[PDB]
């Protein structure tokens, strides 16, 4: 078909821009907490089944099919109280879609905590707010106190027979702590250092108890996915990728904004319609980082007709992460921008594993050389090889997230890197 | 390393490294002789016998004349 058009009655995250009251008496008017008693009474298997049928995929960088992820949790509880850590923490460069759910309609996030908790047989939800979101977690603790006073959460899930309580943890400025296997530890009290995957969080995660880490957007669309139609949700986007992603058009657009819109939308259509347009017209575009910062670039010659869905952007030698589209026009120093991205991945890398801990400082040094031109024309092949040495070997996908920006920069703008290097050479002598 | 040991300011690339080491000059060295050039330009078989025989023919006549003078 032809995607992109989402009508104001189809946007799931109403009160995104905080125009209306976020808390109760303002959330019940937006349908929040509408009839969750019935949903909880409809059971856990029905919730998982409707989430799988709705084809909701991971709103976070992983892109995993939710629901199927929620079916990983154990059915019969063997004494370990299954938890539900909500990955409120983002810290991905470009990504504010979580910041508009923690505040500005947080009750959708709390009701999603509850509905996913009954969905995955959980017993408590730890909304891991990003550390810097102080005002956001204050709004969320206000809404949590409300949903506790209104009998929604705690010792009876919205009057139902489900004991489910939402506790609000908050980290402290660490993009690495945001990872699924590192959220469990940074919340366990230890450092935010990921654990290896052979113990999966669904098998032994938080406190060793089973758990599933869900981004706020996936857990927060869960309520309206169930209350509305799972067929209605899956009616958006392409076949596999389906839903209404919450985008964040980040930089070098004349009107930067985060706006919810149907997935599989043409990136050019999103840019030209909602956020205005690439500063100086579309012909001024240089590159676009379509996902968060954990995704390769798009050099504007494959950015005209690329759709903002997981599958197509993966097929374009890139990825749709948090869909925090970062736009860069012909006026920016794209090598300097990717150098600052690699500096970010050097800073926010908990250093647990050698391939990332060291090679990311290495990538930052090579990028801060190539952005001046101090390198040699064969280093652009070392940089590719260094990134491919980091990629598959790191404990978590941060290694990926640090090798992918530089890999995409090389793959696409190798002419510009080589030009800077040759210009440095001719500047000498 | 090995691009920070052989600098050659500029060079834009890992090739074109200085690479100045010992070797023959452009065009090689001169053609060096190895054969045995032993010049046989001496007195021949004759001219040596005929110098000896000639010395005997005249010098012994001189010995004779000296014997005549001494006698
Ligand atoms: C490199 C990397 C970056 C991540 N970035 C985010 C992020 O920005 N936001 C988030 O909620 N989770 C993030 N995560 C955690 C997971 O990838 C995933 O987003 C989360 O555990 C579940 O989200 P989902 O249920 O929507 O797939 C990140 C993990 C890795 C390894
Ligand atoms: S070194 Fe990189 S991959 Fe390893 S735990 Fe730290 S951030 Fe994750």
């Amino acid at each position: 078909t032809h995607f992109g058009g989402l009508k104001d009655e189809d946007r799931i995250f109403t009160n995104l821009y905080g125009l209306h009251d976020p808390f109760l008496k303002g959330a019940m008017k937006r349908g929040d907490w509408h009839r969750t008693k019935d949903l909880v009474l409809k059971g856990t298997d029905w919730i998982v089944n409707e989430m799988k049928k709705s084809g909701l995929r991971g709103r976070g960088g992983a892109g995993f099919p939710s629901g199927l992820k929620w079916s990983f949790m154990p059915k019969v509880s063997d004494g370990r109280p299954s938890y539900l850590v909500v990955n409120a923490d983002e810290s991905e460069p470009g990504t504010c879609k979580d910041r508009e759910i923690m505040r500005h309609d947080p009750h959708k996030l709390l009701e999603g905590c509850l509905i996913a908790g009954v969905g995955m047989r959980a017993s408590a939800a730890y909304i891991y707010i990003r550390g810097e979101y102080v005002n956001e977690r204050l709004n969320l603790e206000k809404a949590r106190r409300e949903a506790y006073a209104a009998g929604l959460l705690g010792k009876n899930a919205c009057g139902s027979g489900y004991d489910f309580e939402v506790y609000i943890h908050f980290g402290a400025g660490a993009y690495i702590c945001g990872e699924e296997t590192a959220l469990l530890e940074s919340l366990e009290g230890k450092q935010g250092k990921p654990r290896l995957k052979p113990p999966f969080p669904a098998n032994a995660g938080l406190y060793g108890c089973p758990t599933t880490v869900t981004n706020v957007e996936t857990v927060a669309v869960s309520p309206t996915i169930l209350r509305r139609g799972p067929e209605w949700f899956s009616s958006f986007g392409r076949k596999n990728n389906a839903g209404t992603k919450l985008f964040c058009i980040s930089g070098h657009v004349n009107k930067p904004c985060t706006v919810e819109e149907e997935m599989s939308i043409p990136l050019k259509e999103l840019i030209e319609r909602h956020c205005g347009g690439v500063r100086g017209g579309w012909d001024n575009l240089l590159a676009i980082i379509p996902g968060g910062s954990s995704v390769p670039l798009i050099p504007k010659n494959i950015c005209e007709d690329v759709l903002m869905d997981f599958d197509a952007l993966k097929a374009v030698q890139s990825g749709l992460g948090t869909a925090a589209v970062i736009v860069m026009d012909k006026s920016t120093d794209v090598v300097d921008a990717i150098a600052r991205l690699s500096y970010f991945y050097k800073h926010e890398s908990c250093g647990q594993c050698t391939p990332c801990r060291e090679g990311t400082g290495w990538l930052w040094m090579i990028m801060e050389r190539m952005k001046v031109g101090n390198a040699k024309l064969e280093e652009i092949d070392m940089l590719q090889e260094v990134t491919k040495q980091i990629e598959g070997h790191t404990i978590c996908a941060l290694g990926d997230a640090a090798a992918w920006p530089v890999q995409g920069l090389i793959r696409h703008f190798r002419p510009e890197l080589e030009r800077r290097i040759r210009e440095r050479a001719e500047r000498e002598l | 390393t090995e691009a920070m040991i052989r600098n050659k300011p500029g060079m834009a690339s890992v090739k074109d490294m200085p690479l100045l080491q010992d070797g023959p000059p452009p065009g090689g060295f001169a053609p060096v002789r190895y054969a045995r050039r032993i010049s046989n330009t001496g007195p021949s078989a004759m001219a040596m016998f005929l110098a000896v025989s000639g010395a005997f023919a005249w010098g012994m006549y001189q010995v004779g004349q000296g014997n005549k003078i001494r006698r």
